[PDB]
This record gives structure tokens, sequence and C-alpha cells, in this order.
RNA sequence: UGGAAGUCGGAAUCCGCUAAGGACUGUGUAACAACUCACCUGCCGAAUGUACUAGCCCUGAAAAUGGAUGGCGCUCAAGCGU
């Protein structure tokens, strides 16, 4: 009658997520091919990123959710091409997302922000995109963030 | 080629990435590239280390 | 029993992939953890493959 | 420079008795009496006030200013010494020959021993004999602890040192080998 | 009771003062006002 | 080192008078020598030499700028 | 003085603050006094402190300022001729020891039964007193030290084993586990961290935060509060009895 | 350093090779026959090197 | 022994009980210890001593000049030129040197 | 270490090429919308240009990838342009004979099939179709005693010019990768080579401050071309073949004619 | 990257909350955890910190019979400066 929560790092449509998993959860009662299989499901959206993962086991048995992060929304956001991660490695994500993107990646990773204000999590956000390395609006995201500062860009409320 | 090959190997991979505490060589330098020709490999290197185990006893 | 994190269609593929290196040598196959999940539990053609 | 007044203060409790006649020291407790010679360091002692000894120096140097404090620290330890006293906890550890620890009294000089045998299967019989005023027990709360106490924090302090450097391994890999008698704890009696 | 720990573990050691041996000759505010005196002269 | 209980040969301080006079003829030797090339010298010097400047922690620092800005107010006024 | 400590040079990003910080500080409380109705005075004396955080992420409409007591006092004017708005100088006697500012547009009322309703289980402070004995069992030492069952517990980690050692406890190394006394829990009585009545210590409050045992609670004492509307000061309970200055 | 402290292996005396996956019980096995102390562990790669 | 063994060794049993404090007392006496080397040192080994110190002193300063400065090729050539090891490269007809010291015959 | 793919008229990027990891020294877009990449990490990549993919990645080469060279380069730097000089009337016809010209060229066996060759520090080339062999090379190109800077196919697809840093020049056969000759008349390392445009005469510029221009078929030096008064970085040889020219570290043009 | 969560590496190194807290200074883990430093607050209480300069002192290289400020010896000098 214990619920248990485990957070994992996954990859989007992926069975081999369960490979480090296997050796706690087996004890737990729970299969792992299935809870494999559950993960995938979940991260059928998120296709080649890397994402959060949390389950909730209950009386043996796994709910399997995912949970949003910056970058993972931002990867995404950024409609990169599909490629085979086994052969396509040392990748660069330098393509561009669109400041209504941002603030809507912002809006979504509100209920995670401590911030004050939509501003601040949008700021929070392009920090983040800096940290990826795309671009925003074609310009770089830490001058976004300074224009946001100095009151050029205006960022709705709520 | 020869000549140069020893510099090569050292540009293209230093000493300190190779063996080390600061080593980021993951995957080796093979002569084969299937279990088939492993398995052949085996059998001539042996047989080859045999020979000049002969050659060395005798001489 | 599949605990340790790889399926068994893997760990046969794995097998029948190395087994060219198992000339001129003695093979067996030993299957661990019988006390987590048996022989006989298999659902049977994986018991067939195996044999 | 040299400075024309310098100063330091002890305080007293009042169940101490503290008695200097040329520089030597006289500090008597609940638990006992002891004694230090500091004729080697110039300084003038009074009482400034009840319970509060005055320490001064007159046109010294800097160092001479600074001796001061080791006199006032010195005769602090004293004090303390002779109220709640001073105890080292040590423990002895093994990796397959368990050391064997032995303490007798001798009654002819009135000094506790210490004998260690089996010291990493060693034949020789180790003996350290403690200074005066040093009580050594085997503890019986824990595994493998000796207890040493006193009134002289120097004594209790270098008793220990003592014990310590006794059992000390020789051409081994310290790494490897890390069997000996360690100071595990320090503190008062009280 | 003391209630911090000391670094060595010599736990009888006093709560000791700076060594100032120049300790009295100026009182604060006195240098207080040497120190607006000497910034509006610098 | 073992200094205290076995001591080694001294070093003597009894100059002898060879290298007395080899010392003082090198000495000489050394100030012609450094005069000549002080006059055959290519740095740089200054004309008028950099100057301290009245120290911090004199007192009436301020009122000796104050008498040197009244001379030179003076000295303008005047010329 | 030839014969010096050496001072360590940090090779670290950040440096220290120095009056920018202060001035910063001073218009970030001056800007903010127009704003709000009410500047709430609060202490949580020997506290952690952590949760303040917490406290300001649920009062997102309200202001906090949590800094150096005296410059937060001369922020708001302790003097009548000084003060930055009618009657906040009578404020400014509550500034002592470890204290804050709340700045709010809220009810008085609503923000007293929040923070009487608020409560927070938290490690000790040296200095407070021990609620009750503290004793880790003899044998395998466990990770909450034998608060919660040991079928339930982990064995603790054996990177502690020296920390252990120099905070008092007379642990060893038995095949990776660290234990008390023997394996079996034999040859040794158990370790009391603190007994029940004595004042904790640092180093016993520094055992009860890596065994996870928490002995003390989190609590913001509200001592009265400035209205700008009246410009008078209203006395709480724990500002009626606490030191002023 | 790293050839002081490899294993001696001898190729031409009587020698039993475990193989398989990660995390199947290879370590446990060898520590259950040998007197080898070569760690079990349940994460994948416990055993970098040869025992 | 085979493999990391002194590191296992560490794993299952520790170090012996004083080594901490050992080696934070004699990083404590190193400054002690640094003047009376400096102060007592002989000869050659001093004069080594003082070339290694004198070393030491530079490269600290240069390193807390270049982090107290954290907050703030020559000639042009073509692409197939870049990131090699290129050289620095920086009527009377008189040579470098158009004067030595004379040999004369006996020497 | 990438690559950049421009819209002309906006401005703005379409695609990011990336997976190198060191720099990208060279970029080669040829006619079939593939773009091909050499790289200091000893990497040549082949690119599907309209969907801004990596379809291959050949890792032969054991230094830095210097220069990459395609079999339809002539004719795909000058589209429609050529002999005549009357271009087409409209753009329909112009692409036309632009394609016809690139199928021209590219024709192996029947079938367009561009092929790439790609001059490294390791000393070699390497030859590769990769319609027909894909990862597989065609050849690998031995012979030089250094560094190979720079290499170029000829406009009728028959022989590959080299150039090397053991300052020479070396040609081999386009089809199989064959050594055939050695051109030895340079003293330094040999920076640039360019044929002319009917593939008997290749111009090299070099470290020794000359160019000189080859006969292929004879194998000799037909001209010599001193002037420079410092290094030769930059040779083209224009496509009607009436001019060469040549520049470098004396900051001067220089444009030799028959 | 088999694994790599500030701390095996390559490159970036921004924002929020801030009183302040590095996309981290070290210890540590297989990876986490845990500890620690930079920085901030409370206690305390009055002067300090850094770098240079000038004096005197130590080191700044020594062989090989036993010896030399001329010798005794000299330490608020019987040494050094006026
Ligand atoms: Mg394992």
């Amino acid at each position: 009658n214990e619920i248990k929560i485990i957070h994992l790092r996954a990859t989007g449509g992926e069975v081999g997520a369960s490979s480090a998993l296997a050796p706690k959860i087996g004890p737990l009662g729970l299969s792992p091919k299935k809870v494999g299989e559950d993960i995938a499901k979940a991260t059928a959206d998120w296709k080649g990123l890397r994402v959060t993962v949390r389950l909730t086991i209950q009386n043996r048995q796994a709910q399997v959710s995912v949970v949003p992060t910056a970058s993972a929304l931002i990867i995404r956001a950024l409609k990169e091409p599909p490629r085979d991660r086994k052969k396509e490695k040392n990748i660069k994500h330098n393509k561009s997302v669109s400041l209504d993107e941002i603030i809507e990646i912002a809006r979504t990773m509100r209920f995670k922000s401590f911030s004050k204000d939509l501003k601040g999590g949008v700021k929070e956000i392009l920090g983040t995109a800096f940290s990826v390395g795309c671009q925003v609006d074609g310009k770089s995201p830490k001058a976004i963030s300074d224009a946001i500062e100095a009151g050029e860009i205006d960022i709705p409320d709520e | 080629l020869k000549k140069h090959q020893a510099k090569m190997t050292i540009e293209r991979e230093p000493f300190s990435e190779t063996f080390g505490p600061k080593a980021q060589r993951k995957r080796p330098k093979l002569s084969f590239n299937t279990v088939d020709e492993l398995a052949g490999y085996s059998e001539q290197s042996l047989d080859s280390y045999h020979a000049r185990l002969e050659e060395k006893k005798l001489l | 029993s599949e605990q340790c994190g790889f399926s068994l269609k893997a760990q046969i593929n794995l097998f029948k992939s190395i087994k060219p290196l198992f000339a001129n040598k003695m093979v067996f196959i030993v299957l661990n953890k019988m006390d987590i999940k048996k022989f006989e539990e298999l659902d049977p053609e994986m018991q067939q493959e195996i044999n | 420079m040299r400075y024309i007044h310098s100063e330091e203060t002890i305080p007293v409790p009042e169940n101490v008795k503290v008695s200097i006649k040329s520089r030597l020291v006289t500090v008597e407790g609940p638990r006992g009496k002891l004694q230090k010679d500091l004729s080697h360091i110039a300084v003038n002692f009074s009482v400034v006030k009840k319970g509060v000894i005055g320490l001064e120096i007159h046109h010294g140097s800097r160092k001479d200013v600074a001796a001061l404090r080791t006199v006032r620290t010195i005769i602090n330890n004293m004090i303390i010494g002779v109220t709640k006293g001073f105890k080292y906890k040590m423990r002895y550890v093994y990796a397959h020959f368990p050391i064997n620890v032995n303490v007798e009294k001798n009654a002819e000089t009135g000094c506790y021993e210490v004998e260690i045998r089996n010291f990493i299967g060693e034949k020789i019989v180790r003996k350290v004999v403690m200074a005066p005023g040093v009580e050594v027990e085997i503890s019986k709360a824990q595994k493998d602890e000796l207890i040493l106490s006193g009134n002289s924090l120097e004594a209790v302090s270098q008793s220990a040192a003592d014990i310590q450097q006794i059992c000390k391994v020789r051409n081994k890999d310290i790494r490897k080998f890390l069997d000996g008698i360690y100071v595990s704890e320090k503190g008062n009696i009280v | 009771k003391n209630l911090g720990m000391r670094k060595n573990g010599q736990v009888w050691l006093p709560a000791k003062k700076a060594f100032r041996p120049t300790k009295g000759l100026t009182s604060w505010e006195l240098r207080v006002k040497k120190r607006q005196e000497q910034a509006a002269m610098k | 080192a073992g200094t205290i209980n076995k001591p080694k040969k001294p070093t003597s301080k009894r100059k002898t008078t060879r290298l007395r006079a080899k010392i003082s003829k090198r000495a000489a030797e050394k100030k012609r020598k450094e005069r000549k090339l002080a006059r055959k010298n290519p740095e740089w010097r200054s004309k008028l030499k950099k100057d301290p400047g009245i120290p911090n922690l004199f007192p009436y620092k301020e009122r000796l700028l104050q008498q040197i800005e009244e001379e030179r107010i003076r000295r303008k006024e005047e010329l | 003085p030839k014969s010096k400590r050496a001072r360590v040079y940090h090779l670290t990003q950040v440096n220290k603050k120095g009056r920018e910080a202060k001035e910063r500080l001073f218009s970030n409380i001056r800007e903010t006094i127009p704003k709000y109705q009410h500047c709430f005075v609060f202490s949580v004396d020997n506290m952690r402190n952590n949760y303040l955080k917490d406290v300001r992420h649920e009062l997102n409409d309200c202001r906090i300022f949590f800094g150096k007591t005296k410059l937060m006092a001369r922020a708001l004017g302790t003097t009548p001729e000084e003060e930055q708005a009618d009657g906040l100088h009578r404020l400014t006697r509550y500034l002592t020891g470890t204290v804050g500012l709340l700045f709010t547009n809220r009810d008085p009322a609503d923000i007293e039964s929040y923070f009487s309703n608020l409560s927070q289980v938290d490690f000790a402070r040296a200095g407070t007193v021990a609620p009750r004995t503290v004793t880790v069992p003899p044998g395998i030492v466990y990770s909450t030290g034998g608060e919660v069952p040991p079928e339930h517990d982990v064995p603790v980690s054996h990177t502690l084993e020296p920390e252990l050692r120099r905070l008092g406890m007379p642990v060893r190394m038995i095949k990776g586990k660290v234990c008390l006394g023997d394996e079996k829990g034999e040859a040794s009585e158990g370790y009391t961290i603190c007994k029940e009545g004595e004042v904790l210590d640092s180093r016993q409050t520094r055992l009860l935060k890596l065994f996870s045992i928490c002995l003390s609670e989190f609590k913001v004492s509200l001592l009265g509060y400035w209205s700008s509307a009246s410009g008078e000061v209203t006395e709480l309970e724990a500002g009626k009895t606490r030191p002023k200055r | 350093q790293h050839l002081a402290r490899l294993p001696d292996i001898n190729p031409t005396t009587r020698t039993l090779l475990v193989a398989g996956f990660p995390n199947v019980g290879k370590s446990s096995f060898v520590r259950s026959v040998t007197r080898a102390d070569t760690p079990v562990e349940p994460y994948a790669f416990t055993t970098k090197s040869l025992f | 022994p085979q493999n990391e063994y002194i590191e296992r060794h560490r794993k299952l049993h520790g170090r012996r009980l004083d080594a901490e404090e050992r080696a934070r007392k004699k990083a404590a006496r190193e400054g002690h210890k640094n003047s009376e080397n400096a102060q007592n040192l002989r000869g050659l080994r001093a004069k080594l001593y003082a070339k290694q110190r004198h070393a030491q002193k530079i490269q600290m300063r240069k390193a807390i000049k270049q982090h107290e400065e954290r907050n703030v090729p020559s000639d042009p050539i073509p692409s197939y030129l870049l990131d090699r090891a290129n050289p620095t490269t920086a009527a009377r007809f008189s040579v470098p040197i158009p004067k030595v010291r004379g040999i004369s015959e006996e020497e | 270490c990438t690559v950049r793919i421009w819209l002309v008229n906006t401005g703005r990027t379409e695609h990011v090429l990336s997976g190198h990891k060191g720099s990208v020294s060279c970029v080669k877009w040829g006619g079939t919308d593939l773009i091909y990449t050499g790289s200091h990490d000893r990497s040549v990549r082949v690119w599907d240009a309209v969907k801004g993919t990596l379809v291959h990645n050949f890792t032969a080469h054991g230094h830095w990838v210097n220069h990459i060279a395609l079999s339809s380069d002539h004719v795909l730097r000058t589209a429609y342009h050529d002999h005549t000089k009357e271009v087409p009337g409209t753009e329909e016809e112009r692409r036309a004979k632009a394609k016809e010209r690139f199928e021209k060229a590219a024709k192996i066996k029947g079938k367009v099939a561009e092929r790439l060759v790609s001059a490294s520090d390791d000393f070699t080339m390497y030859l590769w179709d990769p319609t027909n062999n894909g990862s597989k090379p065609v050849a690998r190109l031995l012979g030089h005693q250094n560094k190979v800077n720079h290499v170029q196919f000829s406009p009728d697809g028959t022989l590959i010019a080299s150039a090397g840093w053991d300052n020479s020049t070396k040609l081999w056969n386009a089809r199989d990768g064959k050594f055939i000759k050695n051109l030895r008349g340079h003293v330094a390392p040999v920076y640039q080579c360019a044929w002319s445009a009917d593939s008997r005469l290749v111009v090299t510029g070099s470290k020794d401050c000359t160019l000189k221009v080859w006969n292929v078929r004879t194998g000799k030096l037909a001209m010599d071309l001193p002037g420079h008064e410092d290094e030769v970085y930059a040779v083209d040889w224009a496509a009607d073949g009436e001019l060469v020219a040549s520049g470098g570290k004396d900051k001067a043009v220089r444009t030799w004619r028959n």
C-alpha cells in the first residue's frame, strides 16, 4: 500500500531505458519488459529526446508519466530532422525557435518555476535556450533576454 | 610513410588521451572486423607463435 | 528471469554471434538464478530455442 | 617598538586556591594539587580583583607581550586540571592478530604500566611506564579502548603519545597495514 | 558550556581575543573624524 | 645537521694580503668600467626626476596643499 | 611582521560584495516602502531558515527582506528626522537579532493566521534543548540511526565512517560495513547522541543531521507591523516580550 | 603500474572462462567457487577487468 | 592481489584512524617547514631550492593575475594554412657581425 | 564544426549540418543535391541537402582532410555558360542546359555517378563512388611523401591532379586511382593546382613564389612563370582558358596570358 | 560516455530567488547521495589587509694534517650606525 516514486532519464521511443532499472525494480515485483513497454508508450511523443520519467508504484504495478523539462521542450520546439542516434553523434542544436514558443514553454514550466512573474520564467527559459545553443528569432537568446530586461520586448502577464 | 607513421599516430592520439587518469580512449584499434575473422586471426596467431617458439628453441 | 536488464532474445543472439569463437572449445550454458524463475516456467518456444 | 604596559587576566573558580611565589605557581582544587615553575618568563603577577589574577609586562617587546598569552593558557589549563581533570580515550584496532593490553600499577614507583602484546603477531612485549598522576583503565562500555585520566594535561597527553608511538608499523605499506593504538577522544573527566 | 567545535580538538582552550598590543591608543570617534579628513585630503 | 657534536673545518676570517690586494684592484677596475659604461649608456633618462610628493601621514598636508594653491594663485595674479 | 599567516587567494567566481550590496539593499527597501499597505517585522531565532524560500514562494504578492539588521534599520530610518514614512521609525525598535521585513497588501489577520498555521519539522541548531534521548543501537549502523526500523532502513554509507569517528562515535569498518562495536551487536553498548533536557552542542546537532533526525521546528514569530494608512505600529504577542533596540 | 597490477593468467593450463551479459551472476559464481576477491554489485559493468 | 586492490582495501577497511588528522597537521606545518628550508639548507641543494621556489612564485602570480583578469593569427594566411604550426616571422652591405675577437697564430 | 545552408533571398538558415568533431575544412555541392564535407576529424561526410540529413560517413583518413573535389566541379561552377557564349533565352532552357552539361560530365558507365576525391595530411588520397561503391573507397592514392594540400579532377574526367607538400604535383587515373607520372619542378610545397579547359595543361602555384604550367600528356614543364615576390596562395585558370590568375603574400594580383 | 547528476572529458557558462550562493573550489560515489569551499546572515568588538622600500640577521656551494676578526674571549657587546 506504500507508493514508491522513481525518477529516471529515458530516450523517447526506446526500450533500453529499463536495462538500468531492472536490478532494483526486480525485487520490487515489477516486470522489467512491461515497465519498458509503458515507458516507450509514454515517451512516444518525445522521439529521440532525453526526458525525465516518473514511475509511481502501487501494489506491484507502475504508472509511467513524463515530467516536462525546459531542455527537452526547447529541443522539441527546435523541430530538428529525425536521425539515428547510434550513427549521428556530436550534433548541435543551432536552429531557431520563436519567442512565442519560448513564452509557451515558460507557461508550461510555470508549475516548476519559483519566479514571481512570467517575465522571470521567460528569462529562465531563455537562459536554458542559451545553454542549449539555439537561436531565438534568429539572434542570441542572451541578447533577447537583455532586450527583455531593458524593456524593448514586452512579455505578457500570466 | 613508415618514416612518419609514428608521429602521425601521436598527433592523432596523444599519450595522455590514450592511457592514464585523463584518458578518453574507448574503442581499441583492431586488425579484424567480424567474429569469423577474429577466429581465423587467433588461429594464425597461435600458429605463428608456435613457429617462433620452435625456431627460437632450434636456434 | 531477465532481472539482468537484458532480454533473452539478446542473450541468445549474443551466444549465436560469439559461437564461431567457440570452435575447438567446450561450451556450457549455465542458466543462473533458479531461485527467481525456473526453466519449466518459461513460455515453451523459449525452451525449444534454448534446446 | 617597546610597549609600556601589557596585561592579561585569569579568572579563578571559587573552589580553587592559587599561590604564586617567585613565579612558582601552585594550583589546588577538589581533584588535587598541581605545580609549575614559570621563572623562565618575565612577568609580574598580582591580584587585580577578587577571583582574578593579573599578569603584566612592563617595557616589553612584542615577543615579551605575546609570552603572557602562553602563561595565561598554562595557568588556565592547570586550573581546569584541578577542577574537572583531563581524559584521553584511545582505541586499539587490528586486522588479524588481537592486540593484548595489560594495565598494572607498580607499587614501588606508584606509576601505571601498560604492556602491549601480539602487535601484528610480534613476540616482543612492549612496556610503557605512565607519567605520575596518570591513571589508566581498560574501558568496559566500549570495545578495545583505553582511558587515561589525570590532573596534568601535559602528562596525560604525553603518556597517550608514548602509547601511540610505541606501536609503530615499520617497513610495511601503511595503506594496507592499519594496526595501531590511536587517541580517539580528548576531553574533561567531569 | 561551549556550543562550537574547535578544529584541533583542544576543547579546553579559552575563547581567545585578538592580539592587538596597540589597542586603546586611539578612540573610535577620533579615527572616524580622521578617516573623513584623510578622504577629503586625498 | 650534526654541527654541534661534530663540527667541521672552520672557515677562516683571517684575510691574506694577496686576496686583499686582488679585491682592491678588482673593485677599482669595476669602478672605472662602470664609469665608462655610464658614459656610453644609451638608456633613456628623464630631464626632471619624479617627485615622491608629500607623505599622507603628515598631519598638515592639507594645509600645505592650501598654501601651495594660494601661492600659485598669487603667482598667476602677479604674472 | 615577517611571520604571518599566508592569506589564501580564492580562485572562485564569486567575489566579496562590499558597499554596493548595502546601497542596493537600501534602494530596494526604500522603493518597496511606498508600494505596500503594511510592513511586518518577523523573527526566526536560532533556526535554519532555509524554509524562507518556500515562504517567499507562497507569499508571491508580498515582498520579504532578510538582510543585515542594522542596514534594514537604517533603510527604514531609526529617527523621525530620517524615517522614510510617517511613524515608520517606531517599527525599527523591533530590529534586533535575526529578523526580517515583510511588505504586504494582505489582511494582517490573514498574515497572522498563515504564520500561526505554518509548521515544519527542522534540524536543531546548537543551543537548543533536546526533547528526547537519541541512541544509536549496537551493531550495524544504519542511515537513520535506528529511528526507523532496521528492516526498512538501509546501511549507512561507508564514506561517513571517518566523520562519525571525528564526531565521537566509536565506529569501525567491518568488510565494507560501518559497525558500532561488533557486527552482531556485541562487546559494546549503544551510543547516546543526546539525553533529554540536555542543551545540544554543534557536534551533537551535526550527528543528528547526519542521521536525519529532526528534534526542532521552523517557526516564524511576528513581532509587530506598521500600517501606511494610519501611520501607526501595532505590537503583537512575540514583540511584547522580545527585547528591543 | 597497470602491468604490475595485472593478474597472472596461464594460457596453457586448465581454465574455466566465465562469460555472458552483465548482471547475470558471473562474479557471484567465481566468488562461490574460488578465493578471488571480485566485487558483486547489482549495477552493470561492476567487473571492468579480468579476474 | 589483482587490479585496484589498494583502492578495494580502502573501500572495505578504510585507512589508519589518525590519517586525516596527521595529514591536516602536516599541511599546517608546511609553512614553518618551508621557511626552515629557506633559512637552513646549504650549498647546491639550497640554490636549486631557491630557483624552484622562484619558479613557483612566478607561476602563482601569473595564475592570480589571470583570475583577476577573467572578467574582461597575426599574418593573414589562407584557410588551408589555418590552425597549423606557422613560424612567428618576427646601400650599406654590412654583415651582422662585422668585428670579432682576433685569433693569434699561437692560439 | 558545422555547415550552414542559407537562402540567398532572405538571408536565413534553412539547415545546419552538424556532427563533425573538428573544423569543416571543405564543402562541395554536387549536382544531385548532395553536400560533401571534409573535416579535421579525419572524416568525409555526404549529406542530403533537401532534408538536411546525413547519408554517408567515411572514416578512412588518418589525419586532417584538407580538400575534397568532385568529378563535376568544372561544369557545376559555370552552369549553362560554355564555349558558345550565347546563353539560352529563358530560365527553363538555361536550367536544362546546365543539367545536361552536369549529366554529361558526371556519367559513369551510362548512369550519373559523381566521383569524389579527398586529400589528407596522412600523405594519401581516397577516391570514392557513393552511388555504386557506397562506403567502400574506389581507391587509395599513394605516393606523396608529405601532406597533400590540393586535388582536382580534370574537366574531361580522365585525370586527377594533386599538389602536395613534398614539392610535387602528381597525376592519377580518375577511374581506378592508379599513379601515372610525377611533375617535379618545384622546390617548395605546392599549394594550388588548376586545370585548363581542354585538360592538356595544369598550372601549379607554390611556396617558392612561382607558377608552373605542365603538359600532362608529355608529363613535362611547358612554362615557367616567375615574378611573384613572395609565396603564392591562390591560383585560378579561367573557364575559356584565356587567363591564369595568381595571388599571394606580395599583395598584388598577377594575370598571365599566352 | 558502458556508466558521468557542479567535481574523467570537449565547449558554453544564462536566468530566477535573492541576504547570498560558481551551470561550481576540493573530498567522495560505478552513477547518485553525503561533506566542503567561494559568497551571505547571526554572535563578538576596534583596528586591520595587500604589495613594495630601507636597516640588521639566515640561505645564496664546500673539499681533503689541527687553527685562527693576531690570540683570549665578547651578546642592553668587547658587534653595527651616528
Ligand atoms: Mg553486476
